[PDB]
């Protein structure tokens, strides 16, 4: 997408509509500690069903 | 539990909003045709802010 | 006895991955409440990069 829209010129559409998908990078270290404190549950949660 | 989570938030987006300002000052003073500048304008969404 | 020591393994890499989750792996348990009670910072966080 980044390329072609570069060679046909113009404000792509695709591009501004996901800007923040495009501009941002996503952040691990909110998440991985949530997910380990989860894990109990999940597997407890799963052997019950 | 609560208060840290929110300050790691807070710091993520405190330091997204300073890359994207110095970013954007590279962009100051283009001209093309009546164009004369570009920005990239971040906001925070109040239901999440409250 | 196979089976409690496959056990005794599985705590250890259980243990070993958990330690480097969150929120810059390290001694967690107190050091994140210790690192905002003073005006610091954690300095592994600071070579997170």
């Amino acid at each position: 997408r980044l390329i072609e829209a570069s060679l046909y010129g113009g404000i792509s559409s695709a591009i501004t509509r996901s800007l923040r998908d495009y501009l941002l990078p996503e952040n691990s270290g909110v998440r991985k500690a949530f997910q380990d404190m989860e894990a109990a549950l999940r597997e407890n949660r799963i052997t019950l069903e | 539990s609560s208060k840290s989570v929110a300050n790691i938030i807070r710091k993520t987006i405190q330091r997204e909003q300073n890359r994207i300002r110095m970013l954007n000052q590279g962009l100051q003073a283009v001209s093309f045709g009546q164009v004369r500048g570009v920005r990239l304008n971040v906001n925070v969404r109040e239901s999440h802010a409250i | 006895v196979e089976r409690d020591e496959v056990a005794a393994q599985k705590r250890e890499l259980e243990k070993q991955i958990e330690r480097l989750s969150q929120p810059s792996g390290a001694e967690d348990s107190r050091m994140i409440a210790l690192a905002e009670r003073f005006g610091g910072v954690l300095l592994s966080e600071i070579y997170d990069d």
